[PDB]
């Protein structure tokens, strides 16, 4: 009887999908919209597997002939090419996040965990508000076409029954990529809060017997507000930039 | 009435039907504004999540009212094609176009509900950064007036969270922020 | 609307072309 | 054009306009005390903290019903947005 | 003995007793307030929130004691007299407007008396943290103006706090209150 | 073996034992009191919470031993004595009011329970003041040190870990607490 | 709610009026030093200012709880 | 195998299997000096409790090898702790549980405790030279001038050489397991 | 498949491998040398602790894999093949003869290659702190002379420090120097 | 109450005792000083600590 | 507690030692001589600092082996 | 509405046009 | 409700208008 | 109630009126 | 009941009222 | 409602226009 | 009970009234 | 008993009243 | 138990009464 | 628009070509 | 037991008592 | 056991009674 | 055990005594 | 062993005595 | 072994004896 | 060996015994 | 080996033995 | 598109060339 | 595009070339 | 590409080889 | 690639060999 | 290939053996 | 390879032995 | 070798022995 033949049809459709949300757990992890900390685990998995149904029937999801024998292999290159494929996608969030970190130490509000790595204020405010400006704003640009289109890349590039061999020296790159978009973004800020300081430093030179840390403190978060509300006219096109460039990064890993 | 597999039918889509809520519904939106809105008063585990999901559940079960009855009226004892329109009135153009095959009105469900999901979730986290901005306000002011005064070993996470609470009790919060969605998803 | 002024907002900026 | 960030930028307006007034008042007084001491060379740093933990206290005591009916605007108007969102 | 359906949708009830409880009785309150008092004193979890849950559970039985009874013996008309009393019936006319178009509808109630019993709480919570937002500051401006730049306040305030709240005798009084406001009328 | 009746209660009785336990067994001054003292110390996961948990729920069993071995209505009545002895009456009295609708009478189990547990609680508060007054000292005697030679940028808690640590050891700590403790609740 | 801003400006008024009394001695002590280790002459002041004033101190502080308890009573 | 009862034991002691190794073996003992020694390193999460907790844990189960192979076993067990614990706290508590041949019940919250004070003990004594390295830090450098400058973030490299130069963990943990071991 | 018993020691195996990534391969040296390098720079948060964790696995994964490849087993053979070379077997003997050049067990072996992991990241990271312990010892000279003594050079540090890291590319040339240590880049 | 009072005067006392000597008796002399003082009184200290911690055990175990 | 107390003895003494040579030399070009003689006082005492240390980290570890 | 030189004010600028 | 007043609250200035 | 007062309270507000 | 104070508790006010 | 105060509400800009 | 003294408790004000 | 001192007790003014 | 002591605990008072 | 301008902008520059 | 000392053990007190 | 130490141990007051 | 030094640890007093 | 040491062991007093 | 020097090791002490 | 170097190994002490 | 104060490892030690 | 201020957006330098 | 400039963008150098 | 200049990333190196 | 240079730069290295 | 100098890379080192 | 060297290696004294 | 001082490498120690 075909009811057979039915079942046979449904598992191993069962089975690819379980393939698909392999490969999409590490980026439901690295995203800072869908974060586990906000979406229920009750509503994050039917999520996931619904996506993964809608790619593998809209006939973008690339299989090869299970060339290798072993399936631990297989397992592996998924999860390491979705570890890729989540850092390559959370690079704005986590720029604009280091953005945020580094000028609230130049504030001085994380001064106290600097010195002390054991109490102070560990958390940021100013870097989780401008977490949240960027994951918005990209969101609403064309975010989501965006990742989707880079999963069907993904897997174009390497298919999902195949072995693929990666680029180290590319791949090694990230962390400094990351720390030199964000010290070029907060540069302003940087510099105008390091010249004040120094420029009350004179004026503490001039004027011997002054605390001079506390109106250093005042002074640096007055000036930073105001740079940052004065800056916001630099934000928005850096997130095409980073599509591009992230497009290409992530192509430019694998052996094509 | 059911003899043989309209019964089977049922009893699977009834045991899907958790599922078929959870990812089909307006539940997400509500669930996920709500948490969000907890997690930027500062709070962890104040509010129950248990309470939060059992608001949503009702106020989803309140916006779905009327494909609910066309569904037990046409099934039970046309509610498919009622859910299709409303997934159509209430997702996004290009996650449905993308979920397309290939090659350049959108349905199949099948299809379709995944680009409801993200369409929800989308919207549900703008609503949220929307709401988190009077909040990041406080916190900011509260932290640049103690760094002003000298002291800065003291996260302003102490004091933050009763001006917090009164800004919010004052807006009202719950209730103004409920009928706005109800407004948002009921015009007719 | 002065030229010469602070952010000067874009809905300045549009009026201004 | 692009009304997130025009709710960013409003924030960040609404930041710099409250933290103005008390900001500005605590480093006035801590310049004026540190001059102070400076000419008549006393070397002492507690009285420069207690005037501006009470220039500061009475400024935000003043303060906050303006306070108060800005942030409710503000947080109406994200209601209004919501509501047509 | 029972009957056949009825049997069924007493044991549905009985399924959703727990979320019906967490989202519509004097529960909500009770948790949150003494949610609230835990991270005003600054402790993580000291107080072993099952023990919190536990008393805030035996003094909603207490409060529900009258309805329950009443029930016992059509308690749903007095189950929706409680509600419209200990609600704000702006927000369930809206919800009755969400309908097709003073009954006062059972599932229209809920959403309303959690809303409001939360506001409520909030309100509560922010009456509760002043004292103890004052004893941090305070010691803070001390440790500060005696000249240490470091030694957070957060590790002094503690026992402060504390002392503070035992002489107050804190929980049983506020317990007390909270009963009083909600039961003896 | 057992009646079927009072197998249902005796097996819901045993399913609401870690409850039971919770509100108020004298468990929750032990596990309180060192909680507190880890805090206190400057220590923030060393002494593995789950071991402070164990020793707490052992010191709980043994001060409970009489009250089981007592029981098997002669159980609930040592258990009714046990909870009279240590806990405060007006506020069970107040709770007996507030049940039923001053008298004189034993007491209500339901009503004298929460009693016991909040004049535990502030009990368990009251120790733990007691035992922060030395740590806190130490802290504001090494701080002070600190600052008078000079250095401004040295967090005092950096260093004051090892003096309380040498204190608490020449105290003998951990053991005379549980005496005293264990002699509170304890008779003769 | 004009209660919850009066609460506000109670709460504002005595963290002012407790940080008024030592802060102030502590200030008077450094001036007076100054004018002619002030660290420890000043701890040793402060201490004796908490010393003396911790039973006004703790009463006060008990008041204001039994009037936010009071205020919590039927509110 | 075991039919009747012997299965239900065994479930239960395996189900308190975790607890009764946190609260009844040397592993808290190792912990809480790992930790410690991180602590004291000035070092904020740079050694993940994962594996300090694992290695704590393969040196306990060397630990417990001759009690294991002894499984009968559990006097062995008594008399490990009796050999490790404190006879007057195991008695004190004997004497509140009734009114030789000590207690288990009693045994458990003694061992518990000294474990506990002799590792404070031990971490207070591998403090030492941090504390004093990094008061001649702050002390020179008071001396030099640079009063504001931070003695935290300059002595953490000298602790971490004087750490490389005592070999630190391998040391530490070869004395912890030869006092925990030899009988 | 997995019929009866191999199927029980799998899910075993996969419900470890936090543990056993953690406490075993190469992960432990790249964690504990990258925190290192982010508080050497002198701020807390400059990369996200997860980022770094994240790369630190990656790298991991990229150094295990040829392991895994040749167990296609022989696999556990070459993970202890593995651990000889990468660790100390003075500490190794000393653990096995705890236990009772012949060979080595696992449960005395990974111990011994932990404690040579973290003593030799705490190596790389005493020596990579030097420069930058010398740039604030600078800025606070330089104060010093200039005559302003009140000011704080630790927020003047911060930005030339990581303007200077980032403009000559420490993580790059840190990463490819550490994984050239392991493995050969292809 | 009573003891309340007691234990937080004696805890004041406590500090103001133990920042009187050695800060009652030229940085690098000043710190010298300060090293010879803790080396001499630290028995002293000890004991006043322990002696304190003593009468907190009597109070706890009072009850 | 004699082991406690000799240690606790003996670290202070340490500081003394330690702190007292450099003290003495700088204080018993405004800045630069003073930098210079400090800086050369510690790298040559920079070695016994470091052999003392190590031989006191020697024997507080032998110590805890003993007990 | 003369001229703010500070900041933006949009009911300014739209008073303005 | 004088109008040189520093800072006037919602009820000054409703009831000045 | 003077009315060159620093901080009026709104009862004092709402006497005055 | 002076008036050369700060905020004053309600019960003042009221009596000075 | 002077045209130089240190705040201006949105009241007092309506009420200005 | 004086007057001319610091804030004092409610006792003194309901005595004085 | 003193009528004026630095510290009010609340034994004190009770037993003056 | 003079008056004129710098602190009076409880049972000072209690026994000066 | 200036050439010499405060702060660059996209429409700036699109509006200077 | 002197009389004029600081504060003393209860002891002290009731000894002197 | 001479008097006027600053601290007095429980033993030496003991003693001294 | 001479009584005019401080070091009077609790040996010292009961070899005293 | 003598007596006009510094601070010295229990062990230093046991033997003296 | 000397007996002027400062603290020293217990095994000095014991050999000392 | 320097019997008085001032410092404390065991082997040294081991040595001179 | 110089046997003195330059550097005092334990092979220095065990070979001046 | 003036050289001063040497750095440039994309679109100067592609107008540039 | 000059040579001496300090800004040399990869774009710039790619022009150069 | 003059030599005079910093990291120079492999670009520059490659063309003036 | 001169020798008196400031980065090593290992390709220059390989071709300075 | 000079060794004497701060940038002495492995491979300077190979080729100068 | 010399002995006065800047900076030295395990390489550099290997092949020196 | 000579007598560098500085701190000697083990394999310097074990060429030198």
């Amino acid at each position: 009887m075909d009811i057979s033949s039915w079942f046979e049809s449904i598992h191993v459709f069962l089975i690819l999908l379980n393939g698909v949300f392999f490969r999409l757990a590490p980026l439901f992890f690295f995203l800072p919209f869908l974060n586990n900390g906000i979406i229920s685990p009750s509503i994050r998995i039917p999520v996931i597997f619904l996506v993964a149904s809608g790619l593998i029937t809209s006939g973008k999801v690339d299989i090869g002939s299970s060339v290798f024998e072993h399936v631990y292999f297989l397992m592996f290159k998924e999860i390491i090419v979705g570890l890729l494929l989540s850092f390559c996608l959370s690079l704005p969030f986590w720029i604009f996040h280091a953005v945020g970190s580094i000028i609230d130490n130049q504030r001085g509000a994380t001064l106290s965990s600097s010195i002390d790595p054991a109490n102070g204020v560990d958390t940021s405010e100013l870097a989780k508000f401008f977490n949240l400006f960027s994951a918005v704003v990209f969101l609403y640009s064309g975010g989501m076409v965006f990742i989707l289109e880079s999963i069907q890349l993904s897997y174009n590039i390497c298919p999902l029954f195949s072995q693929c061999s990666f680029r180290i020296s590319n791949i090694l790159t990230f962390l400094t990529l990351l720390a030199s978009q964000a010290v070029i973004l907060a540069s302003p800020v940087m510099i105008v809060l390091l010249l004040s300081e120094v420029l009350l430093g004179v004026l503490s030179r001039f004027a011997p017997q002054m605390n001079a840390f506390s109106v250093s403190l005042t002074i640096k978060s007055l000036l930073a507000i105001f740079i940052i509300f004065i800056c916001s006219s630099t934000i928005y096109f850096s997130k095409v930039q980073f599509f591009l460039g992230e497009h290409k990064f992530f192509t430019n890993l694998f052996v094509r | 009435m059911l003899s043989d597999m309209s019964l089977i039918a049922t009893l699977s889509f009834f045991t899907l039907l958790p599922f078929l809520v959870a990812a089909g519904t307006c539940y997400i939106k509500f669930s996920i504004v709500f948490v969000m809105v907890r997690n930027a008063l500062g709070l962890q585990q104040v509010p129950s999540n248990m309470t939060l999901n059992g608001i949503a559940l009702i106020m989803a079960l309140f916006v779905m009212k009327p494909i609910i009855e066309a569904g037990y009226e046409n099934y039970l004892n046309s509610g498919l094609m009622e859910y299709k329109q409303y997934l159509k009135k209430h997702t996004d153009l290009e996650l449905a176009r993308f979920f397309q095959r290939s090659e350049e009105n959108d349905y199949s469900l099948f299809s379709l509900l995944p680009a409801y999901a993200l369409s929800e979730i989308k919207d549900a986290f703008k609503i949220g950064f929307y709401l988190y901005l009077p909040f990041v306000v406080v916190d900011l002011v509260i932290s640049s007036i103690l760094l002003a005064l000298g002291m800065m070993m003291m996260s302003p996470i102490t004091i933050s969270v009763p001006i917090k609470l009164v800004l919010f009790v004052a807006l009202d919060g719950w209730g103004i922020l409920s009928k706005a969605l109800i407004e948002q998803y009921i015009n007719i | 609307f002065p030229t010469d002024s602070l952010v000067s907002s874009p809905r300045a900026e549009k009026a201004r072309l | 054009m692009s009304d997130i960030v025009y709710m960013g930028n409003k924030a960040l307006y609404l930041i710099l306009i409250f933290s103005l007034w008390p900001v500005g008042i605590a480093t006035v007084i801590g310049l004026s005390i540190g001059l102070l001491q400076t000419v008549t060379q006393l070397q002492e740093q507690t009285l420069p903290f207690g005037i501006k933990l009470i220039g500061v206290s009475i400024s935000l005591l003043l303060l906050s019903g303006w306070y108060g009916e800005v942030l409710l605007s503000f947080c109406h108007e994200i209601m209004f947005l919501i509501k047509s969102g």
